[PDB]
């Protein structure tokens, strides 16, 4: 009554900014400032890069990045937006690289996610009432999924920025359109009225500036004009003023972002290049265009003719189909393996469930339906514009949430803004409005029965909302400590250390096109993985990754494209070699998830299909009732009630792949890559040293056979340190009859390195009697783990050569104990071999 | 469900 009139609206603001605070940055904090302060995903590491670049070279940063995709290099589609805020952030608070700046840049999305609440209200306040508004900002500070994920703390990616200015141009041009409609007499300016579509063309501007697709909102608000206009007998509205705050919306916007519209040659729907500058720029002549077509309404342009007001919307029909008719003149499922893209509202197995609009949207995605529907019936009754015209975004985030999971984010607030119509016409019709005015005030005829059922209904949109929120919120999301310790060793014991520390921050020239092999500046050399841990490489080794998350270096064995996927998907070395040799590459870091979970869809980039990535995997492990360990290579074989392990073992051919050859095998029965560092067990077999030891067989096959059975209880599958025990039980059964390298059955280190070697090529003859010539020597790696090194060579003229990669006097930290024994028919010898002739591929004679 | 392939 004293504090409540005016601040009543804005202490609930202050409250959902708390519940927001304590969301986005409390729930993750023990979770990113750990070891290191831990940028979850992959995006928010190659911002980490670009921001440390450009506080560098400030105040201008990169547009193209030798450093990543090593042969050719890759341009930056990032936007200098969120390049640029990091990068002032990170010199006021005097961080500038190491964990000092990733430790500022990860409250610029926590703190992104929070303003979020002013643009959400603000939009739904023009639109609809102030009530509403209060709820839909409340509504978006607790709404979970990937908008919640990806506004956490340690998560700097431009997709909080995305939907924020998104949203804030929508609101910024929709209240240009309440303070100028009506006003025209000079008055539409005034020096102060501007600043309205001003603004709105810097919230469209900085959303351009923030994402390279962001022009898309130019055909919305163009849409807003089209419906306007060609719905003159069914809805009203101030077409010229409304033409006027997008004319100079689209004039400011396109203003704002020329000048980082000349950093990619040729159009790019995706890339900072002058496309989008023409979009801007086009759109506010179509709005201006639309501005006349309305000044000649005005003077019955379409009346004095003989046309009619029923024919005015065919000039806009013209219209709109000569510029979008004149503008010309002047499914493969297997690519696309990602987690952030796939059908939305469908099963992966292709079946329609809302699951999805559950976990990512909690109770709002129904209370929003629900609102979108009245809105819709709310407008076809009212014929209000500003409700047709938010109902058309909707629509928009529908059609791309519809196809793609990514854009999931795009319609929290959609979900929201709607929830809080749903929610603010029920509070307005069971007297919960009441209810607050009375209790605080003065009485009203109302029912306390109906404000009851009220707040039932607040709760079934609030609980479920919140309890997703708080418990997908308690976690981070980047590399663990296997991967950020195995990758800050690379950094330091790998040659040309401070050579690349020094191109890291180098600002690299605009290159014409990257179709041709970077001219490096010194001797460099190229780290070959898998494309998801490419900008951990990078940020992390400060290496240069041939495969990076820019969906690039990932290669095809189909057509024969050096990469990623035709490497480590190689069945020979030869084939492995040539992809190696091609791409300059020098080190290979595989973990254990390339060897498992991950190995599907490097089989499907390689193959470019999923029927022809089948012939890589084979049956299932399953255990009757009378409890039996079994293999059955089809699904018909698997004897009744038999609980089936959800794991899918694979073939034969994956088990001499390459990497299959470097991680399951530890390296062994390789010519030219020696291990030179393994990462610490996984997690979970971390946990189950302390009371069983990994050396001997039947005890560690005993309790992995035990976590597989009582996890398949359930419908999940064994962990990935379990995965890999089974996958070399299975080898020792399904390739038993050949055991090119025997191997323990036993768990081995989550992120392994080998490095690209030439080889000590030994030669010599042999007894002329025997058709094979055996190396053997037991390795110890960093983890004190030991294995057996093996290689087998052939008899050809009565002389053999092998190409040992290992070496006696290494500076890594994984090198043989005993000697190299090699074996020919009965003949042995006991030879060391030191890194002067495993580096420079020397060559030693020796006879048997 | 961050660019990482399915895990
Ligand atoms: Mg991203």
């Amino acid at each position: 009554e004293s504090w409540f009139k005016k601040y009543w609206h804005l202490s609930v603001l202050v409250i959902a900014a708390l519940i927001s605070v304590k969301l986005r940055i409390l729930n993750p904090w023990n979770s990113v400032f750990t070891w290191t302060v831990r940028l979850g995903g992959n995006d928010p590491w190659y911002y980490y890069r670009l921001i440390e670049n450009t506080i560098h070279n400030f105040p201008h940063r990169i547009w193209f990045d030798p450093f990543t995709y090593y042969p050719y290099g890759s341009y930056t589609h990032f936007g200098p937006f969120l390049v640029y805020l990091g990068s002032i952030a990170g010199i006021i608070f005097s961080a500038t690289s190491g964990e000092s700046l990733r430790a500022v840049l990860a409250f610029i999305p926590a703190i992104g996610g929070v303003l979020a609440i002013l643009p959400v209200y603000l939009l739904t306040r023009e639109v609809f009432d102030k009530r509403a508004a209060v709820i839909a900002a409340f509504l978006i500070a607790i709404v979970p999924g990937q908008f919640l994920q990806r506004s956490i703390l340690g998560f700097n990616d431009h997709h909080i920025w995305e939907a924020f200015w998104q949203v804030s141009a929508l609101g910024t041009f929709l209240l240009a359109y309440n303070r100028w409609k009506g006003h025209d007499l000079s008055h539409n300016l005034t020096a102060r009225q501007m600043a309205y579509p001003v603004i709105a063309g810097i919230t469209i501007g900085l959303y351009v500036l923030s994402w390279g697709a962001g022009f898309i909102i130019a055909p919305i608000i163009l849409a807003f004009m089209f419906f306007a206009f060609v719905l003159a007998g069914f809805v009203n509205a101030d077409r010229k003023n409304l033409s006027l705050v997008a004319v100079v919306t689209f004039a400011v916007s396109a203003l704002i972002y020329l000048p980082f519209a000349f950093n990619y040659p040729g159009f790019s729907t995706i890339f900072y290049s002058p496309f989008q500058l023409l979009v801007l720029l086009g759109s506010a002549v179509i709005a201006a265009a639309f501005y006349q077509i309305e000044k000649w309404n005005d003077v019955g342009f379409f009346e004095r003719v003989g046309l009619g007001r029923k024919g005015m919307p065919l000039a806009v029909i013209v219209l709109t189909a000569l510029i979008m008719g004149l503008f010309f003149v002047i499914p493969k499922g297997g690519a696309l393996t990602i987690a952030e893209v796939y059908p939305f509202f469908f099963t992966h197995n292709g079946e329609f469930t809302l699951t999805n609009a559950v976990l990512h949207f909690g109770a709002l995605f129904f209370f929003g339906m629900a609102g979108i529907l009245y809105s819709a019936y709310r407008f076809l009754k009212r014929r209000s514009f500003p409700e047709m015209a938010l109902l058309i975004w909707a629509i928009a985030m529908f059609i791309a949430l519809w196809g793609q999971n990514r854009f999931a984010y795009y319609f929290a607030a959609v979900s929201a803004v709607y929830s809080a119509l749903a929610l603010s016409v029920v509070f307005d019709k069971l007297h919960l409005y009441r209810a607050l005015e009375n209790a605080i005030g003065a009485r009203n005829k109302l029912s306390y029965f109906r404000v009851a059922f009220a707040l039932l209904i607040a709760l079934a949109a609030i609980y479920p909302t919140y309890i997703l929120a708080d418990a997908q919120s308690s976690y981070a999301g980047g590399p663990n400590k296997q991967w950020y310790d195995a990758l800050t060793w690379m950094r330091e014991n790998t040659p040309d250390g401070e050579k690349y520390d020094e191109y890291y921050l180098q600002l690299y020239p605009t290159p014409q096109s990257n179709k041709e092999p970077f001219s490096y500046p010194f001797e460099t050399y190229g780290v070959i993985s898998w494309w998801d841990y490419g900008h951990w490489i990078e940020a992390v080794a400060h290496r240069m990754p041939i495969a990076n998350p820019f969906q690039a270096g990932i290669g095809n064995k189909y057509n024969n494209v050096p990469g990623a996927s035709s490497f480590f998907t190689a069945e020979n070395e030869s084939y492995a070699e040539f992809v190696a040799e091609k791409l300059n590459v020098k080190y290979v870091v595989s973990d254990i998830e390339m060897e498992t979970c991950k190995y599907y869809a490097m089989a499907v980039w390689a193959e470019g299909d999923l029927p022809l990535a089948e012939k890589y995997y084979g049956g299932y492990f399953y255990y009757s009732p009378t409890g039996t360990f079994g293999y059955a290579n089809s699904q018909w074989d698997i004897p009744l009630n038999s609980i089936i392990i959800p794991l899918r073992i694979p073939s034969e051919l994956y088990y001499s792949t390459m990497e299959a050859k470097l991680h399951l095998f530890d390296g062994s029965g390789l010519s030219h890559y020696r291990m030179i560092y393994e990462s610490d067990y996984p997690a979970e077999w971390k946990s189950y040293s302390s009371q069983v030891n990994l050396n001997n067989e039947s005890q560690v096959l005993q309790t992995a056979l035990y976590e597989a059975v009582m996890r398949a209880r359930y419908g999940v599958s064994p962990t990935m340190g379990t995965q890999e025990v089974l996958y070399k039980y299975a080898y020792t059964q399904l390739y038993e009859k050949k055991m090119g390298i025997p191997v323990k059955i036993a768990p081995s280190g989550y992120v392994k390195i080998f490095e690209r070697v030439k080889g000590a090529v030994v030669t010599g003859k042999v007894s002329a009697n025997v058709t094979e010539v055996s190396v053997n020597a037991t390795i110890k790696t960093n983890q004190n783990r030991t294995f057996e090194y093996w290689q087998t060579v052939e008899v050809k003229n009565g002389t053999y050569t092998v190409v040992l990669p290992y070496s006696h006097n290494s500076d890594y930290p994984v090198k043989p104990i005993t000697p190299y024994h090699i074996k020919a028919g009965n003949v042995v010898k006991e030879i060391t071999i030191y890194e002067s002739q495993v580096q420079n591929g020397e060559i030693i004679q020796l006879d048997l | 469900r961050y660019n990482v392939t399915a895990c």
